[PDB]
DNA sequence: CCTCATTGTTATGCTAGTGAAG
DNA sequence: TTCACTAGCATAACAATGAGG
């Protein structure tokens, strides 16, 4: 950390955007915790969560954490546009086997 | 004109069920209304209950969108 | 106004557990 | 046997809906 005015600006700014991403893509506080838990083996509460995204915690614990919800971030990316895919898939399959029958 | 913390996908579906049970049979209250449905979501699947969390999901989204500054506050007792 | 009644999401008050200084 | 912080565990608040205190 050069200074902690500009590291904490840049981090308080990531907090919303985590915040916006994980609504855009359903997940609550508590299934973004279990996730991380699932993916990186240390277990992570709603509560830790919540006080990220309120920018409640230590700031050693909040540039700890970055990195790890945005390694999260780039999985539920990922599968959600691996789902979007299938679906249109399967959507154009019904089509398919329905104009077909 | 104060924003009202978005619902969850009970409350979606307990609102769409509880007025079809006000119309089915009137002076209900709505304490065992709200007992009863409870008691009916309790026993879903996933499979039903799967549009309903995605549409909660999507109401919680447009939220965001809407209220970009958004922040639940309630009142500790 | 208010209370009820429900499940689910979010904020937070109260702990036990950890060091640090004297 | 003192103070500061840390991280969950719990649980209240509040979304809907309207009848009746």
């Amino acid at each position: 950390g050069a200074d902690m005015k500009a590291l904490q600006k840049e981090l308080e700014q990531f907090a919303k955007l985590l915040k916006q991403k994980r609504i855009t893509l359903g997940y609550t506080q508590a299934d973004v915790g279990l996730t991380l838990g699932v993916l990186f083996g240390k277990v992570f509460s709603q509560t830790t969560i919540s006080r990220f995204e309120a920018l409640q915690l230590s700031l050693k614990n909040m540039s700890k954490l970055r990195p790890l919800l945005e390694k999260w971030v780039e999985e539920a990316d990922n599968n959600e546009n691996l789902q979007e895919i299938s679906k249109s898939e399967t959507l154009v399959q019904a089509r398919k086997r329905k104009r077909t029958s | 004109d104060r924003v009202k913390r978005p619902m969850n996908a009970f409350m979606v579906w307990s609102r769409g069920q509880r007025r079809k049970m006000a119309q089915e049979n009137p002076k209900m209250h709505n304490s065992e209304i709200s007992k009863r449905l409870g008691a009916e979501w309790k026993l879903l699947s996933e499979t039903e209950k799967r549009p309903f969390i995605d549409e909660a999901k999507r109401l919680r989204a447009l939220h965001m969108k809407e209220h970009p500054d958004y922040k639940y506050r309630p009142r500790r007792k």
